[PDB]
């Protein structure tokens, strides 16, 4: 049944489907967040490679 | 060689999964759009690991 | 050493092995045909070095 | 097989460049000498009574 | 497959493809992960290898996942920009 992300069912299952798409929505933010900052990240990286 | 096995299959099985939690489609055509949807991505990537 | 005396290495110290000697060139070949099949995939020249 | 290969450029340039990387490596590994082996196989026994 | 299917630039492409990707990702390495603790942990009895083995492909795959999780959008980004 279309965008059912198992939120409201039973006990722990919800909790973590809930607490999931919480946690990648908190994701696509802080990535969206490195996204405004090309070049700093790319600064790590190269120091990664050494 | 149980890494690369587990990766194909759960490809295959989520992106049907997502596609029919968003859509709403009937699942052997969720997954006849959805296989038509990851193909030449396994496949490249089996052209690419080997 | 005298005037009539010659070495030679046998045993382990015939064949040499493995790292160090040209394993990195089949890292290396492999990574080759890689990017090869990514500028298949991609058909772009850029796009397989992301 | 033409109008495919035709829109996709790269793909038979891969197919090629590989073509000649099997070609080019098949020389080095590949043993120089004037024709092909032309006899019949001759054994012989030899012996010398003084 | 969103910028030549449906016309998106990539800033807003990639958010949407990590975000499409971001579960089977992570459920491949969690399994994987786990998978391979089976080498990194026993003791006598073929450890050496099982270990040797091991060891390096869950280190390996820790790091490439929570790195390239991140690094890979950009990846893309800084690519797809400067040549084009």
């Amino acid at each position: 049944a279309k965008g059912d992300h198992g939120e409201g069912k039973k006990g722990f299952f919800g909790w973590f489907n809930r607490m999931f798409e919480k946690s990648t929505h908190h994701y696509t933010d802080s990535v969206g967040g490195i996204l405004r900052s090309t070049g700093r990240y790319l600064v790590l990286y190269l120091i990664i490679v050494v | 060689a149980i890494g690369l096995l587990v990766d194909d299959a759960i490809v295959v099985v989520e992106n049907v999964e997502r596609v029919m939690a968003e859509e709403g489609l009937p699942p052997k055509e969720a997954t006849r759009k959805s296989m038509g949807q990851i193909q030449g991505a396994l496949v490249g990537i089996a052209m690419v690991l080997s | 050493l005298p005037t009539g005396v010659g070495y030679d290495w046998t045993g382990m110290s015939y064949q040499e092995r493995l790292s160090g000697n040209q394993a990195p060139s089949l890292y290396a070949i492999s990574l080759i045909v890689v990017f090869l099949c990514l500028a298949a995939l991609y058909e772009s020249w850029s796009i397989p070095f992301s | 097989m033409p109008n495919f290969f035709i829109d996709r450029p790269i793909f038979a340039w891969v197919i090629a460049i590989i073509i000649m990387l099997a070609g080019g490596l098949a020389i080095l590994k590949l043993p120089v000498a004037q024709y092909p082996t032309i006899a019949p196989p001759a054994v012989t026994i030899s012996a010398s009574y003084p | 497959d969103l910028m030549d299917k449906e016309g998106k630039g990539l800033i807003e492409a990639t958010l949407d493809a990590v975000r499409m990707r971001l579960r089977p990702i992570l459920m491949t390495s969690l399994a994987f992960i786990l998978g391979v603790m089976p080498l990194v942990i026993s003791t006598g009895a073929g450890s050496g290898a099982q270990n040797a083995v091991g060891t390096g492909v869950m280190g390996g795959m820790v790091t490439a996942t929570v790195l390239a999780i991140f690094f890979v959008p950009v990846f893309f980004v800084v690519v797809r920009r400067r040549f084009s």
